[PDB]
């Protein structure tokens, strides 16, 4: 068999917007 | 809050928990894995980070150093040097590899600064022979 | 012939191919060689008259932009009369395309300087100047960049060894840093590894 | 002599010369410049110390990779001493503290000390042994300090016979004991000859004399090319540190007041092959620190 | 006349700059840099490929893995092979991480250059897991080699990519905190708003690389006109500055560093399981099984090792994205198993060429805040 | 062999650039003697400036003249400005050496010295 | 385990002790010339000397690369036993 | 021996107090300056010890050589070097700084700072580790537990 | 693809120049960074106490490198000049005699541990994994004499620890 390093069926989201509360 | 009560007395209560307060700054003793030959003890603790796993207190009286001050790193066996720097997930109680009779039983620790260090030198026999004169004189 | 081999495309050849020829056209009077390699970037081999005319043809025309200067050097090679060669190396905004200008010098001519029309030649002109020894005339600046002002010798030749001629101590006579003669300690090992047994058919220059 | 005792090529810095010193004291003043030409010969310096490693770390990066070499001695067990002496090509006997201890004195140091190690070097076996002495030592009186040097000289002269006894005049350097405790005053005026020579000359001596045999067993003695008098080195030192101003023993005090002769018996630098320098240029050299800011060559120059 | 300062190596990087000038407002600064100066093309000109590479590894030093793809790429461009897929993907990620991790420490390198102290601690921590990535990947702290010209050298460990998927969601909850810390800070605005404005004529004459052309209007990307390797897969985009200020071009590296973290995700994603090395016993060393029981593979280990593969003879000039700009590497190559001479184009000696228009209409906190602003090394700078 | 020039003609405009650059190093050595705070005397540096000048003297093409011109002038401007030492103005001079003599037995006794 | 020169100082397993006319002797002063006190000749001398039944036999050295690389000797001699260079252990055969 | 008892528990006293706080100043040209900057983080601490970053040299009790000391550096390292007070210790950092390492054979490198000042503790690596430079200081602070200056002092 | 930033132009509707000025007027984002500030202020410390908690490593960490030997038998080495060839620092130097057993061995093993960069070079290049990168950071060593390796100080450092090399070689010996 083969034993490398995939990633289980696809990892989730990671956010990449700028996040500010304006408060 | 209410653990400060229990980890003082938990601990061994005024005696010992002003020991290693003094001794070098932390008191987050409670999971007691190991001891060891040349006495000290091996502490991994499973809630806090990665980085405050597993800590070492070091005893006296290893190589007649006076090392209840002024401890080193180096001290540790090598089997524990792969537990501690986060390498494996088990203790070398389970399995101590490859005995080996060469290997040395001591561990002569760092030694920089004493009587006892390296040197170096040209570990190589003789160049090109020089000439031995005659012993006889003539006439 | 399809793993593990880079694939190489035939438009970017056959464009850089009729560019260089329409470059080598309309300047008939300073090209000498024009030469795609394999991999497709533009090689233009040039006579040291004409550094300032090429320059202003290629940073301007609006069919060739040429907006950006990169690498200058001018590789120490022996064997010719001729030894430098200055390699100024253009990139366009407008185009993507690479082309490089070697015009070509021996150790005492002035080339024509190509800090007027290349603002960024500045610093490598002055650093061409001390590492390799090319004087550059009509130039407002040149100093020792990159070396130390007491030492000399042009260092990035072939001629000049690997260890340098000086080696900087401290002493207590004099109180101060001095340069004495190299001592290495060890000998730096020059290894034979050029191994025979020609490696490339491809590149066989004719016998005499 | 065994191989590697052989020269190899050129000078210093992993130019393996010839020599290895043995050099007492070494921790103050004439010691370090010694070991500077040494390390500058390249050659093994063998310096014993028995202070803090701090001075000897200021005096370390002298030699090159392992060249010079660093041991622990005393002045009372001769077993150290022979330690240090164990295999070496030559010895130099350079120690002397020009102030009284509680532990030690003027007398028996340069009596006791002296003595001591010149026996172990020829128990052990080497050559070439050079002792510096201060010049003018006789049994004549005026210093406990001069009288000791003269005990000190016939002693050394009496055991190991083939010694080369050296001695300088009071020596000015950048970092000298009598020159800077000129500078550093506030003083009379009378008049005593005194000729000061410079540093690097008398240590170019000593190394002629450590590496140039057919000078062993002779005494030499170092002249200065001055010889002139000491007012005027006095307002020429104030005039080129640019002050008018018209541990301090008595011990110290007449030996800067004690006539400095010369007598021709023993051969000075010329028959040892070094130029001399005069006052002025190191002078000007040493005599930093005038002012915040603040040339009148004196050159008296007398008989 | 004017006053004529000697800045010298002391902190405010390291170099000396004579500096006459008029009254706490300036005339003519002169930076005298090479005090760094080590000789690396003469001593990569007597050394061999592969061990000449750890040069090409440390003449950038905070960029750590673009240095080493230029150079992996320039012999891979000049020896005409093509690395298979996955040595692609994991070059990928190791270039974006590295540009991750070379923004951020010019963000705090230029925050403790003015003063402000403790975003440097936090962006450090941060960057302390990403050198703990390094060494469980290679085995070096900073210095990993580990990009042979024939692909990645000694594949990524089992049990890696969950923990780079951990440290992209808290690294973009911690550039969040860094925009909510500075960026509409007021007395950080007031420090650099007017200062170093660069003319895009300007920026092309006089040789302006990366996020100076970013920052000063064209638009301008290797990664997007030039596609050296599988950037053409991913999707991302490049942020353009309006106006040529500082403040700009801060604004500029903070985005890179949210492009990168979006290339890091969608290459986590669309890992292929190919292969380590390439399909070629005469440039990658064979592995160690096949060394042993086979005879070929320890003939080509050996003679790969001790001669070095061959590079027919030729010069190429390749030069990539790195995160000061276009990193640029000028190999001439007689046929021979040793290069016969490189060089070496860095952004922050180009960038550092144009220090007198930065610099002429300003005063010397501007002058120490100009230098800060764009990412030099100056030992990239000395070549 | 129709050459490019540096700045001259003939030989006539590189001794007119030379002694130009002399009379600038003879007039540029005390203000640096007084500056650096050196210990060597102001005829002495003379000495070794016209020394300096007196070693290239077997020098004939004009172009090379031209070059040690261009030489001596960047020196003397980073000399006139304070961008040198105290380091490298002596180690223009040599006090440090302990000179290798040049006699055959001499380099005898200390051999491998051709 | 190891031999001593009458100069007192340790030889090691190549024979480079030093003689009466060094001075590396007193470069050995007061730090201790930390010599390997384990010989590697003796620790083949000790091995027993394998007997297998083939005729050419393979030596890998303990381990799927862990160990050299595979050499197959051959056992033909009769009175001198065939050696692995790597190895340095023996082997005979038995028929 | 009462004296000798006062002497060396003064001496212990002062010594105590040069190895607690010692705040170096930072030299440190190439990568290993990024190394000293990163046992400057929060997971390597140097408060802890004592030790504080401060680029004055007037006030720096110890001194780091980081990075490749080459020759147009060195007269300036040692103009550093000379404004500095009375205790002084030197920390050799890295390949380049303790012996050359990686540009030895080169003109315009000092072969190791030993040429320009005196080393007190030499720390090899490249970089060396925080970690193993955190252990390098610690074997620094006790080196300034073996110093014994004062009992020399009496026993002058 | 271009998202380019710094494109706002100041509202001159009443709420957003009132907001804007009550920023400048009532120091509203100057006591936002303070409470920042405050909330790392009230986090746990991310600190390691350093000598009795060492930090954590990788499998294949590079650092004293030190000769392996065969199980129960001889040193490993060969001399065969594979390492002093590939060392980049050119820090290895080896000189090769044969004993009276007639197996090729050395004389002479001396590493420069100043002028090793620590590549891994000389670990991936021996063919018997004769030397190997070590696990740790022990040097710190107050003489410019002792950081010069023979091949005693190396063997005896090989042989202070094997179980942590070979253990390191078995955890990692099917990547490389
Ligand atoms: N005016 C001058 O300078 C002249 C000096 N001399 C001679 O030069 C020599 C050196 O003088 P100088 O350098 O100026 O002064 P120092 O006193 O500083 O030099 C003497 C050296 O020997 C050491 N030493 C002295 N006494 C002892 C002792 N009892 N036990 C151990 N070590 C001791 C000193 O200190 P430490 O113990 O710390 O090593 C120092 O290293 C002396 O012998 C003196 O006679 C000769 C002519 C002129
Ligand atoms: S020793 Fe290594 S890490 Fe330190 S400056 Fe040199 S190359 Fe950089
Ligand atoms: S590569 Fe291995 S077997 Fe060869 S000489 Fe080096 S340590 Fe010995
Ligand atoms: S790790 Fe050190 S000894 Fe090994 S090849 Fe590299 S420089 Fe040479
Ligand atoms: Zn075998």
């Amino acid at each position: 068999v083969k034993q490398d390093m995939p990633p289980v069926g696809g990892y989730g989201p990671i956010d990449y917007k700028r996040n500010l509360p304006r408060r | 809050l209410k653990r400060g009560l229990q980890q003082v007395s938990g601990h061994g209560g005024l005696r010992g928990y002003l020991r290693v307060l003094f001794r070098a700054n932390d008191v987050r003793v409670g999971t007691l894995v190991g001891e060891d030959k040349y006495g000290n003890k091996y502490y991994e603790d499973n809630k806090q980070f990665f980085g405050r796993h597993r800590w070492v207190i070091y005893t006296t009286e290893m190589n007649g150093k006076n090392t209840f001050w002024d401890v080193d790193g180096s001290m540790v066996p090598p089997e524990w040097h792969r537990w501690l720097h986060c390498m494996t997930d088990d203790p070398p109680t389970v399995k101590p590899p490859t005995a080996r009779k060469f290997i040395w039983t001591n561990h002569k620790f760092n030694l920089s600064g004493t009587p006892q260090q390296y040197v170096p030198y040209s570990t190589t026999r003789k160049k090109i022979q020089e000439w031995v004169p005659p012993s006889t004189p003539y006439k | 012939t399809r793993p593990t081999v880079r694939p190489r495309n035939d438009v970017a050849h056959k464009q850089l191919s009729a560019f260089g020829e329409y470059v080598a056209e309309i300047l008939p009077k300073y090209v000498q060689q024009v030469q795609v390699s394999c991999f497709s970037e533009l090689e233009i081999c040039i006579h040291p008259d004409g550094v300032i005319p090429v320059l202003t043809f290629l940073r301007d025309h609006s069919n060739a932009q040429f907006k950006s200067l990169a690498d200058l050097t001018a590789v120490d090679i022996p064997t010719r009369q001729n030894r430098f060669e200055i390699v100024y190396n253009l990139l366009s905004l407008r185009f993507n395309s690479r082309i490089r200008v070697k015009t070509y010098t021996d150790e005492l001519t002035p080339v024509e300087s190509s800090v007027s029309v290349y603002k960024a030649a500045n610093w490598y002109e002055r650093e061409i100047w001390d590492m390799f020894g090319v004087f550059f005339a009509n130039h407002p600046d040149l100093r020792r960049i990159l070396t130390d002002y007491g030492f000399e010798g042009h260092p990035f030749r072939k001629d000049f060894p690997l260890s340098g001629y000086v080696e900087l101590r401290y002493d207590d006579e004099v109180k101060r840093v001095v340069a004495e003669p190299v001592e290495l300690a060890q000998e730096f090992r020059k290894f034979d590894l050029n191994s025979p047994w020609e490696a490339f058919p491809a590149y066989r220059q004719p016998p005499e | 002599l065994h191989h590697a005792v052989i020269p190899h090529g050129k000078g210093g810095r992993s130019s393996v010369s010839g020599i290895v010193a043995t050099v007492f004291g070494a921790t103050g003043f004439l010691g370090r410049y010694l070991v500077n030409h040494l390390g500058r010969m390249g050659s093994q310096v063998i310096v014993p110390y028995r202070c803090e490693p701090y001075d000897t770390m200021h005096l370390r990066p002298m030699g090159d990779l392992g060249q010079i070499i660093f041991m622990d001695w005393n002045g009372r067990d001769k077993d150290s001493i022979r330690r240090a002496v164990e295999h070496s090509n030559v010895v130099i006997n350079l120690v002397g503290r020009e102030w009284e201890t509680k532990n030690f004195d003027f007398e028996d140091v340069f009596v006791k000390i002296p003595q001591a190690i010149a026996q172990v070097s020829k128990e052990a076996g080497v050559e070439k042994f050079i002792h510096i002495s201060h010049l003018n030592a006789d049994i004549k009186s005026s210093s406990k300090y001069l009288r000791n040097k003269a005990v000190g000289e016939k002693e050394v002269r009496e055991t190991f016979p083939e010694a080369t006894i050296i001695k300088p005049a009071d020596i000015f350097g950048r970092e000298d004991r009598f020159l800077n405790y000129f500078a550093n005053i506030r003083s009379l005026g009378k008049k005593t000859v005194k000729q000061p020579v410079y540093i690097v000359d008398v240590t170019k001596g000593i190394i002629n004399a450590i590496k140039d045999p057919d000078a062993r067993g002779k005494t030499f003695a170092f002249v200065g090319p001055n010889r002139y008098l000491l007012f005027d080195l006095v307002q020429y030192v104030f005039a080129v540190a640019h002050r008018p101003f018209l541990w301090t023993t008595r011990d110290k005090v007449e030996r800067i007041h004690t006539t400095d002769r010369t007598l021709p018996h023993l051969p000075g630098l010329e028959d040892l092959g070094v130029q001399a320098t005069p006052l002025e240029l190191k002078a000007i050299e040493v005599l930093r620190r005038h002012r915040t800011y603040r040339s009148e060559i004196e050159d008296v120059q007398p008989a | 006349s004017n006053l004529t300062l000697n800045f010298g190596p002391q902190h405010p990087g390291v170099l000396r700059l004579v500096m006459e000038l008029s009254g706490e407002m300036v005339r003519k600064c002169d930076p005298h840099i090479g005090l760094l100066h080590r000789g690396t093309e003469k001593l990569i000109e007597y050394k061999t490929y592969l061990q000449a590479l750890p040069y090409f590894d440390r003449l950038d030093y905070v960029s750590m893995m673009c240095n080493e793809q230029a150079y992996s790429l320039a012999v891979e461009k000049l020896l005409n092979i093509q690395p298979p897929p996955r040595a692609q993907w994991i070059r990928v990620l190791f270039g974006e991480i590295t540009r991750l991790l070379n923004h951020i420490m010019a963000v705090t390198t230029h925050a403790l250059d003015i003063g402000a102290m403790t975003p440097f601690f936090w962006m450090f921590e941060e960057r302390e897991k990403m050198f703990e990535f390094y060494e469980r990947v290679s085995g070096a702290r900073m210095h990993a080699a580990y990009v042979r010209p024939g692909g990645v050298h000694q594949d990524l460990p089992l049990g890696l990519m969950d923990d780079i998927y951990e440290f992209s969601k808290n690294f973009s909850l911690r550039i969040d905190e860094l925009e909510e810390m500075l960026t509409n800070n007021r007395i950080w605005r007031n420090r650099t708003v007017d200062i170093g404005v660069v003319t895009a004529e300007d920026a092309l004459n006089y040789g302006f690389s990366g996020v100076m052309l970013r920052g000063s209007g064209i638009q301008w990307d290797l990664r997007k006109t030039q596609p050296y390797d599988v950037y053409d897969q991913v999707e991302f985009d490049v942020p353009i500055g309006s106006r040529g200020d500082c403040y700009d071009r801060y604004l500029c590296r903070v985005e890179e560093m949210r492009q990168s973290i979006r290339i890091i995700s969608q290459c986590l994603n669309k890992m292929p399981p190919g292969e380590i090395k390439v399909d070629d016993a005469k440039v990658s060393p064979p592995k160690r099984a096949e060394m042993k029981t086979s005879m070929e593979s320890l003939i080509h280990h050996f003679k790969l090792y001790t001669e070095g593969y061959q590079v027919p003879p030729g010069a190429t000039y390749t030069a990539i994205e790195a995160p000061k700009g276009e990193f640029g590497v000028y190999l001439v190559s007689d046929g021979s198993s040793r290069p016969y001479r490189c060089k070496i184009k860095a952004p922050g000696f180009a960038h550092l060429a144009g220090l007198d228009k930065m610099s002429k209409g300003h005063m010397l906190a501007d002058v120490v805040a100009i230098i800060g602003t764009q990412d030099i090394v100056f030992g990239e700078v000395d070549r | 062999t129709s050459v490019k020039p540096i700045f001259s003609r003939d030989m006539n405009e590189a001794k007119r650039r030379v002694r130009e650059l002399y009379r600038a190093w003879y007039r540029e050595v005390p203000n640096t003697v007084h500056l650096f705070q050196l210990d060597i005397s102001v005829k002495q540096g003379r000495d070794k400036v016209r020394e300096m000048f007196k070693k290239n003297a077997h020098v004939t093409d004009p172009r090379v003249v031209d070059l040690l011109v261009i030489k001596g002038k960047m020196e003397l401007e980073e000399t006139i400005n304070v961008w040198k030492q105290r380091t490298h103005v002596m180690r223009f001079f040599h006090e440090t050496e302990a000179p290798r003599p040049k006699d055959f037995l001499s380099k005898f006794y200390v051999g491998h010295d051709p | 385990g190891v031999r001593t020169s009458p100069t007192g100082e340790k030889v090691t397993h190549t024979g480079q002790v030093y003689d009466d006319e060094d001075y590396r002797r007193v470069r050995f002063v007061g730090r201790q010339k930390e010599v390997n006190e384990n010989f590697a000749i003796d620790l083949i001398a000790e091995q027993p000397v394998s007997q297998v039944g083939s005729r050419v036999i393979s030596c890998d050295g303990g381990g799927g690369a862990l160990g050299h690389p595979r050499v197959y000797i051959n056992l033909d001699k009769e009175t001198k036993t065939g050696t692995c260079g790597y190895c340095g252990l023996q082997f005979r055969q038995q028929h | 021996s009462r004296g000798e008892y006062v002497v060396a528990k003064l001496d212990d006293l002062i010594n105590w107090a040069r190895r607690s706080s010692l705040w170096p100043m930072t030299f440190g040209l190439a990568c290993c300056a990024v190394e000293m900057m990163h046992m400057a983080a929060p997971r390597y601490d140097m408060d802890r010890f004592g030790v504080v970053f401060r680029a004055s040299p007037r006030q720096s009790d110890v001194m780091i050589v980081a990075g490749t000391l080459t020759n147009k550096m060195a007269p300036a390292l040692r103009k550093v070097y000379d404004q500095m007070p009375e205790p002084r210790y030197v920390v050799s950092m890295g390949s380049c700084a303790n012996g050359g390492g990686y540009y030895h054979y080169s003109y315009s490198v000092v072969r190791g700072c030993d040429r320009i000042v005196p080393v007190d503790i030499y720390v090899p690596g490249c970089p060396p580790t925080a970690e193993a430079l955190l252990y390098g200081i610690l074997q620094l602070q006790k080196k300034i537990k073996r110093e014994k200056r004062l009992r020399i002092w009496y026993r002058r | 693809t271009y998202k380019y930033v710094n494109l706002r132009e100041p509202s001159m509707d009443m709420k957003s120049v009132t907001d804007r000025a009550a920023q400048t007027l009532l120091w509203t984002e100057l006591i936002r960074g303070l409470g920042m500030t405050l909330s790392y202020l009230f986090r746990e410390p991310a600190t390691i106490n350093y000598p009795f908690e060492k930090g954590p490593l990788s499998p294949r960490f590079r650092g004293e490198h030190a000769l392996r030997r065969y199980p129960s038998g001889e040193e490993r080495c060969i001399a065969c000049k594979l390492c002093e060839a590939v060392c980049p620092a050119q820090a290895i130097t080896i000189e090769a005699e044969p004993r009276a057993d007639g197996s090729r061995r050395t004389t002479r093993y001396d590493i420069d541990m100043t002028k090793c960069i620590y590549c891994g070079f000389c670990q991936e290049a021996c063919p018997v994994d004769a030397i190997v990168e070590g696990p740790n950071f022990e040097f710190s060593t107050e003489t410019h004499e002792e950081l010069l390796y023979n091949k005693e100080k190396l063997l005896n450092n090989g042989d202070k620890w094997e179980a942590e090399i070979a253990a390191n070689i078995q955890a990692d010996y099917l990547y490389r």
